[PDB]
């Protein structure tokens, strides 16, 4: 369910960042840790599905991110879930995927 | 990006620049008039600038629409590609929409012929506004460079 | 008295800010009575009102161009200090 | 496997550009 | 295969972005393309993986960069690669994740 | 089919270098 | 001509550039007297040689405080004017 991925990021962006600002030396853990809680979010459901979970932090520096994610999944079985959550000085644009196993 | 609107504004831009030459060249007769009146001791009163103040303020707005004109110049090119691609994607949308309102008018019994002069009418004003937007388009890009 | 204000001129910025850069320079020159000293303090001001880092250019003989940035920028005179100074990020 | 059609979906964050609306004034020595 | 996958990415990036001037409304175009072209690349390729592809494509301008995916697959017969690429100024970068069926 | 915990491709960007201070200058005096 | 000679007693910023920014002065200097303009164009070229955005003031009775960035903020003087290209960013 896109909508049940959607809440899943956003939980866990919640969780582990939440108005968490933007350090060099923790985005990639950040990231790490939001990839990990989404992936737990997906793999705790019971749904075979490939997920794949991707989490891109980058700094509110004047710099705009293009996200996006098409894979080559079924239309009536797989899709995928990018989402993009803001903070104050921490751009997170975030992707979430799944395929039929 | 918007290749209509980056055109119309580098047409006036360009309009307003071949206007500002002589404006700042009046300026300058100015800011030299207000120079020479304060070597009479006419600097103007304090409540705003002098003639110099006015001539400051000038060069203000002077420098704000230079700016305007050196990012019309920068982004041109970028602006000219977006309204060369909008006009085709609307061209071919207008071909698409004349075609489909003279192959499927609204032909029904009652007010059929209103509904079939509506079908064509729509497929008509597509195609002649793909056809100005592009044209618009083209035009703003060459008064705009 | 020591007059750091300015007249209809070039003045582009906020009213608040103008009037705070305008403030916190006069303010600066009244405390700290060498040149360097009161760019220090005016500096300070700036940098914890308008964050870091924010300069002011002041005195008798100057000059600047720049990219002013709208709403945080000026090109006058504050006094017998030509207050040019433009905030850009 | 025979994958359907697919589309991405996009979202450009937004930058911010530098103003040049330069204060032109001519500053001139003490007299 | 890695390699390949990377040459092919990185023949996208070159072909889309390249290192031309920058654009708000041309940089998501040149993502678009590249995800295009690699998902094209993809599937002229013929090998048995259902490909997850993530183009992340930033501008220089101070703000730090992390493109990371955490997944659940098989890594002994499926992979992922990694391309490092860019522009002058712009930043051109996909995350490509091979998935067996 | 199975799977697990992995690892995945590290890649972190270093950001530039600058320094921002409240420093005083002073220009030359002369007559 | 004038004595357009950068003796920098204190330079917080790249050789590079300060000596780019020194010659661009020089050169100006030759052309004309106007300190405006030779503070204009060393801020033009440390900004073309440096990225945006570059900011250079010269005068004579007057004290600034650089809020500058790093390997950046020049300060050479052309005699006793003290153009300092504090290149804020």
């Amino acid at each position: 369910v896109v909508d049940e991925v959607s809440n899943i990021v956003k939980e866990a962006i919640e969780s582990a960042i939440g108005g968490n600002a933007y350090q060099h030396s923790k985005v990639n853990q950040w990231t790490t840790n939001v990839v990990e809680q989404t992936l737990s979010q997906l793999t705790k459901l019971g749904k075979p599905f490939k997920y794949i979970v991707t989490c891109v932090i980058m700094q509110k520096n004047g710099a705009g991110l293009h996200t996006a994610s098409s894979c080559f999944w079924d239309s009536s079985t797989d899709g995928s879930c990018t989402v993009r959550w803001e903070n104050k000085t921490m751009y997170c644009i975030v992707s979430a995927f799944g395929l039929s196993i | 990006a918007s290749t209509s609107d980056a055109v119309t504004f580098i047409t006036y831009v360009q309009s307003l620049k071949r206007k500002i030459k002589q404006f700042e060249k009046q300026v300058e007769l100015y800011r030299n008039g207000q120079r020479l009146l304060e070597k009479q001791r006419f600097q103007f009163p304090p409540s705003w600038l002098y003639i110099d103040n006015i001539e400051g303020e000038w060069g203000a707005f002077n420098d704000i629409m230079r700016r305007k004109d050196s990012a019309i110049q920068q982004q041109v090119a970028n602006l000219q590609m977006k309204i060369v691609q909008e006009d085709r994607a609307v061209e071919s949308r207008t071909t698409d929409l004349l075609t489909d309102w003279e192959k499927t008018k609204p032909v029904t019994g009652n007010l059929r012929p209103e509904e079939a002069l509506q079908a064509l009418t729509i497929y008509e004003g597509k195609f002649g506004r793909l056809k100005d937007d592009r044209e618009k388009c083209a035009k703003a890009k060459e008064a705009l460079e | 008295m020591c007059d750091r204000k300015a007249v209809i001129k070039n003045a582009d910025m906020s009213e608040e800010m103008q009037q705070d850069s305008v403030e916190c320079a006069t303010q600066a020159l009244e405390k700290y009575n060498i040149e360097k000293d009161i760019a220090a303090h005016i500096k300070k001001e700036f940098d914890k009102k308008y964050n870091p880092t924010w300069h002011c250019i002041v005195g008798r003989n100057f000059g600047s161009y720049v990219t002013h940035e709208t709403k945080h920028f000026i090109y006058f005179y504050l006094g017998q200090v030509a207050i040019l100074l433009f905030k850009s990020g | 496997i025979k994958l359907g059609m697919a589309k991405i979906t996009q979202v450009d964050f937004p930058p911010r550009e530098i103003v040049t609306y330069t204060k032109e004034t001519q500053t001139p020595v003490m007299a």
